[PDB]
C-alpha cells in the first residue's frame, strides 16, 4: 500500500516535472534560434560593408 | 607577394581550424555541465 | 556508478583544458599571422615604391 | 563586437539547453523506473 501511495504520488511529479522540462526546452531553443539568426545578419552586414 | 598570398591562404586555414577547435571547446563544455548536473543529482540520490 | 561519474568528468576537464590550449596556440597563431600580413603589407609598399 | 557578444549567449543558452535535456532524459529513467515500480506494485497487490 504505501509504495503503491508513494508511486502514485511519484507518477504524478514525474509527469509533471517532464511537461515542465518540455516548455523551458523549447523556449530556451526558440531564444537560441533568434539569437543565431540576429547575427549572422549583423556578421554578414559587416562583411559586405 | 606571391608566397605572402600563399601565407594568407594558410591562414585563413588556421581561422577555419581556430573555429572548429572553438566549436569542440564549447561541446566539452556542454558536455561537462551536463555530466556536472548529473553527478549533483547523483550525489543527492547518494546522500539520500 | 558516482566514481565512474568522477572519472569521467576528469576526462572531460582534461580534455577541456586541451582544448583550452589548443585554442591559445590557433591565437598565438593567429598572431603571428597577423603580423605576417603586417610583413606583406610592408613588402607590397615597398614594391610600389 | 556585437557578434561576438550574441555568439557567447547563443553558446551559453545551448549549454542550457543542454542541461535542460540531460535532466530530461534523467526525468524519463526515474518515470521509466517508476512504471516498473508500478508494475511490480500491482504484482505485489496481487
Amino acid at each position: 500500500d504505501s509504495n503503491k501511495t508513494l508511486l502514485h504520488n511519484h507518477l504524478k511529479s514525474i509527469e509533471s516535472l517532464k511537461l515542465e522540462n518540455s516548455d523551458l526546452e523549447g523556449k530556451i531553443r526558440g531564444v537560441e534560434d533568434d539569437l543565431v539568426t540576429v547575427q549572422t545578419e549583423l556578421n554578414e552586414e559587416k562583411k559586405r560593408l | 607577394r606571391k608566397e605572402i598570398k600563399d601565407r594568407i591562404s594558410s591562414c585563413s586555414s588556421k581561422e577555419k581550424t581556430l573555429v572548429l577547435e572553438r566549436r569542440e571547446l564549447e561541446g566539452t563544455r556542454v558536455s561537462l555541465e551536463e555530466r556536472t548536473k548529473n553527478l549533483v543529482s547523483k550525489m543527492e540520490k547518494a546522500e539520500k | 556508478d558516482e566514481l565512474k561519474v568522477i572519472e569521467e568528468q576528469l576526462k572531460h576537464t582534461k580534455l577541456a583544458l586541451a582544448e583550452n590550449d589548443t585554442n591559445m596556440n590557433e591565437t598565438l597563431n593567429l598572431k603571428v599571422e597577423l603580423k605576417e600580413q603586417s610583413e606583406q603589407l610592408k613588402e607590397q609598399m615597398e614594391d610600389m615604391e | 563586437s556585437k557578434l561576438e557578444n550574441k555568439e557567447n549567449g547563443l553558446l551559453n543558452e545551448i549549454s542550457r539547453l543542454k542541461t535542460s535535456l540531460s535532466i530530461k532524459v534523467e526525468n524519463l529513467n526515474d518515470t521509466t523506473e517508476k512504471s516498473k515500480a508500478l508494475e511490480s506494485e500491482i504484482a505485489s497487490s496481487s
